[PDB]
């Protein structure tokens, strides 16, 4: 449950909040569905709620996410995937600071 | 006992291609023959290591590069800014190549061959050559997909059982959370009623 | 515009392989160009849906069976038993290939081929499309190959995750209960200090 409190949205979609543009992601979707059977929060529609956000290699999407962060009320985090890894391999949440 | 065959453009009939086929026992250092041939005519000539040593020699460099060198001219294997050129005389029967860089030309090495009595056997063993390889390659290849739709589906496989491995757990940590949440309201329940009766 | 090379032995000349090959637009039934050559000249002929449609109706047979009777022997499809016999007059310029079965054998086609001026182009032509298949080939056989191994790790790393999580869900439940037990007592103890102090 160490995950309770930590939503987090995934960038397996090409186009935000369109349900029909689902990836192949091959280590990205194993990667999300790890973190919701480890008691993270999935949402496949990005909306006020979401706290916490996850990119995968493709680097394109990052000004489009830096865009969306401004204009909502909290700003999320970008994390690369070594944070989860970290964090799984010792039991233990790692800092955000370091894999930001 | 491996060959490669490559297109090759002279400059004397730059619109006429020629085709060059080298081939070699286990490494070129030994030795190597190679063909040249234009659809009608053909030329054999064969470079053993005396040869090769002391064109090394003589142009006193390393003969560790030499051989990679050849090997990048001959093999097509020249690189997108690397430009070799090819001058083969009929008359005298002589091949040479130079390395263009930098517009200056550069002369790597020099043979003389033979004209070939029977321009049809080594046509037609360069056809059988290329029909083999294509066939090996079919094969090859078909084997690879049937490896390949394997693979897919025991990955599909596995990411259903992870799918199926996920929602139990999240069905069996559901249950036992209402039913703890039940016992302990019922808990609380009687502690109020308990401290209610105190009251008095 | 697909095309077909194959390996012939004529009778006339067993000493020697003919190469065929055979090109077509869309479909066999449209119609094909067949050039046969071997090393040192080269004849080549057209076949049009009409000689097609002639022959088949001269036979008094469907399209699809005489276009399966072709493509079995011009286009090396034979079978595991089938065995076919061509031959080429070269004064006429006669090409006609039979199947054989016993002592009786078939007339199954028969075309009539014209010499080309000029010899070295066409096998040129035909040396160069066997070189780019070749490549086309290996390169897939590349990719496929880097595909394959990418998809190997990937599915040997996922089992081992899922493995382990696997084993931590079966200690979530003892987990869990364990972590039930001791708040209940500690609700219970409550009701028992509380009791203690209604005795009173």
């Amino acid at each position: 449950s160490m995950f309770r409190r930590h939503t987090v949205y995934l960038d397996s979609y090409a186009v935000i909040n369109d349900l029909s543009t689902k990836n192949e992601g091959t280590r990205l979707a194993i990667k999300a569905l790890e973190l919701r059977f480890h008691g993270a929060k999935v949402v496949s529609c990005l909306a006020e709620g979401v706290s916490h956000v996850i990119i995968g290699e493709d680097h394109s999407r990052v000004a489009d996410f830096k865009a969306f962060r401004r204009t909502f009320k909290r700003k999320f985090k970008i994390l690369k995937e070594s944070w989860v890894t970290d964090s799984i391999d010792k039991c233990e949440l790692q800092e955000e600071n370091q894999y930001l | 006992m491996e060959r490669k065959i490559s297109r090759i453009h002279l400059v004397s009939e730059p619109s006429i291609t020629h085709f060059l086929q080298v081939s070699w026992e286990k490494t070129l250092e030994s030795g190597f023959v190679i063909t040249l041939t234009d659809g009608h005519s053909a030329w054999t000539g064969t470079v053993s290591e005396s040869e090769i040593s002391q064109e090394a020699d003589d142009m006193a460099m390393e003969k560790g590069k030499y051989v990679g060198e050849l090997r990048k001219a001959l093999l097509s294997g020249a690189g997108p800014a690397d430009v070799y050129t090819f001058n083969f005389s009929k008359e005298s029967c002589y091949f040479f190549f130079e390395k263009n860089l930098k517009d200056v030309s550069f002369r790597l090495g020099s043979f003389n061959l033979e004209k070939v009595e029977n321009p049809a056997e080594v046509i037609r063993e360069l056809i059988c050559y290329c029909l083999d390889t294509i066939a090996e390659n079919q094969a090859k290849n078909e084997h690879l997909q049937k490896e390949n739709e394997r693979l897919l589906r025991d990955w599909n496989d596995v990411q259903g059982r992870f799918e199926k491995c996920v929602s139990a757990k999240e069905a069996l940590e559901t249950d036992l959370y209402k039913r703890f949440i039940l016992v302990l309201n019922e808990k609380k329940t009687k502690i109020r009623s308990l401290h209610n009766k105190l009251l008095n």
